[PDB]
């Protein structure tokens, strides 16, 4: 069962275009941001045009519309910024959009420069709390760069990312995962997935585990039982229509979940009820399941009309629901509805336990 | 124990379809080539060249075909090879093999960068370009030298990275003295189009 909830689309902005990634409010409370893509068929318009919309308030219209120059190929709200957006483009530069100053323009832009990013950065993101935080842009070029949301003309720490061999780690999707211990996973362009240090010599690049061939479109992190497990598995998504669960200790484990008829664009399994992993497909299929439950079929799945080759999705923070982002511009949002938080499920525990020794 | 073999015998009818309607949906899938398919979208979108996007996604389901085969394989062992119907998924198999190359697109690749793109290279010297720009008025633009070049450098990274191959040292070269100049064009570029929008 899921339950599909209603939509957001808006032929003003999302003509014909490729919803990017997105990103539910990470402060207030289901007020989504939506990454868009250039629509080549309409050179006047911006190419990354960005929007949001708010499912509390139950309506239909693009609450903010923000646009750069260039198209934005990710995006997502400001930790602790509750009237800023940042963003990431395809040229390189990074900006920052903000809705009370009813500019459609980001007020400020990361400079082109060689110490900023002159590679499209598929994911730029906030890290800790209050006086914990930062502003990581990981652009493809294969260098990170700490940012603060006041000064932006430079990067705060910035430092490449490269193997042992001194060659590039194509950066796709990357994720910190729960605590910000700053071993956050790296989704590479293809295989070699690896987790890298922030703090310390060591920091960059610590090891490679290969478990698909398909070039890699995503990776997610998660949390706690209910205070039962440790929760450090991170699951990716690829071009090879396999979806491989990790350790932070295995280099080809758990099994690679494989959806046929589809090629995986996006995984991110919310942290309430530990495993309810959602992938999805080139054909209109949003085939999400749970690993305690079921074990290789997807549990409470669901097509989408027509056959729109579902880009990125992203569960309701702190709750549930679920964003849908395609090819084309277009946003639909489903929820499990009866999938709710089953208390004290370590099932999943020990299925993945028992898995994990054969 | 040649026992389950009876009823495997049996199924094996059944299997061996339900494995050729499997294989037939990918000849479908192939018939509808890369620069058809969604894959072309999405492997755009994720910032991969219309050959990289068309040999990943070949070779992708040139893992199913032999995943599909090292099922029959698992199947009979040998005999699904000589069977009723496994005759046929052989045949249907070879032809799809011969349909799934890009040995003929890493030529043509190679061919076209070789044929033409041997001076496209280096163009970093002419930095402005005016132009001309038949509408109405026949206005005239300002431009860079670096709109497929860039592309280029990405091609050569991903075959390099995904399969590699043999690949033209010169080439290689001429995309690393491409790549030491990039970033210089791309802030130039986009000053130019803020420009003209202004």
């Amino acid at each position: 069962k899921l339950s599909l909830n209603r939509q957001f689309f808006d032929e003003r902005w999302s003509k014909h275009r490729v919803v990017s990634c997105l990103d539910w409010s990470s402060q207030y409370p289901e007020l989504l941001v939506a990454s868009y893509n250039n629509n080549e068929d309409a050179p006047h318009e911006p190419d990354g045009v960005a929007l949001v919309w708010n499912m509390k308030y139950k309506k239909t219209t693009p609450e903010y519309v923000f646009h750069c120059q260039s198209a934005v190929m990710s995006a997502t709200f400001a930790k602790f910024h509750p009237n800023l957006v940042v963003g990431g483009t395809y040229s390189g530069q990074i900006v920052l959009w903000d809705n009370r100053s009813n500019k459609r323009t980001p007020v400020q832009r990361t400079p082109l420069s060689a110490a900023a990013h002159t590679h499209p950065v598929y994911c730029v993101n906030v890290v800790g709390t209050q006086n914990a935080h930062n502003l990581i842009s990981i652009s493809t070029d294969g260098k990170i760069c700490s940012w603060s949301l006041d000064m932006l003309s430079h990067p705060q720490d910035s430092m490449e990312l490269v193997h042992k061999q001194s060659k590039a780690v194509a950066v796709t999707s990357m994720s910190f995962p729960v605590g910000d211990v700053n071993n956050f996973v790296v989704g590479s362009e293809e295989g070699s997935v690896y987790t890298a240090c922030r703090h310390g010599s060591k920091a960059g690049i610590s090891e490679m585990f290969e478990g698909h061939q398909g070039p890699i479109t995503g990776i997610h992190c998660h949390a706690a039982v209910g205070a039962v497990d440790f929760s450090h598995l991170f699951v990716t998504s690829s071009f090879d229509w396999t979806v491989k669960l990790w350790s932070t200790k295995n280099n080809k484990p758990l099994y690679s979940f494989e959806d046929n008829a589809g090629y995986v664009y996006d995984v991110m399994w919310s942290p309430t009820h530990p495993a309810l992993f959602a992938c999805v497909d080139g054909m209109g299929r949003l085939d999400l399941w749970n690993l305690n439950n079921d074990t290789e079929v997807p549990t409470a799945s669901i097509s989408v009309e027509g056959n729109p080759a579902l880009n990125r999705v992203r569960w309701t923070h702190s709750g549930r629901e679920i964003a849908v982002g395609d090819s084309e511009g277009q946003i639909v949002i489903y929820d499990v509805g009866e999938q709710i938080a089953v208390p004290r499920n370590d099932e999943w525990a020990r299925f993945g336990r028992t898995l994990a020794e054969i | 124990r040649p026992h389950i073999r009876g009823a495997i015998r049996e199924y094996q009818t059944q299997l061996i379809q339900r494995v050729k309607d499997d294989i037939e949906s990918l000849h479908d899938k192939f018939k509808v080539q890369y620069p058809q398919s969604q894959a072309c979208k999405m492997s755009h979108v994720r910032d991969l060249p219309p050959v990289s996007g068309s040999i990943i996604w070949a070779k992708q389901i040139d893992r199913q075909l032999t995943a599909y085969m090292k099922r029959v394989e698992d199947v009979l062992g040998k005999g699904w090879e000589n069977h009723v119907e496994g005759q046929k998924l052989k045949q249907d198999g070879d032809s799809f093999r011969m349909k799934l190359n890009t040995q003929e697109i890493f030529d043509d690749w190679a061919r076209k960068v070789q044929q033409r793109n041997l001076g496209v290279s280096g163009r970093i010297f002419t930095i402005e370009s005016t132009r001309v720009r038949g509408r109405t008025g026949n206005v005239l633009k300002l431009k860079v030298n670096f709109l497929p070049e860039i592309i280029t450098l990405s091609k050569e990274v991903r075959n390099l990275k995904w399969l590699g191959f043999r690949v033209p040292l010169a080439i290689v070269n001429k995309a690393h003295q491409a790549n030491q100049l990039y970033p210089f064009a791309i802030s130039l570029i986009e000053s130019v189009r803020t420009y003209e929008r202004t």
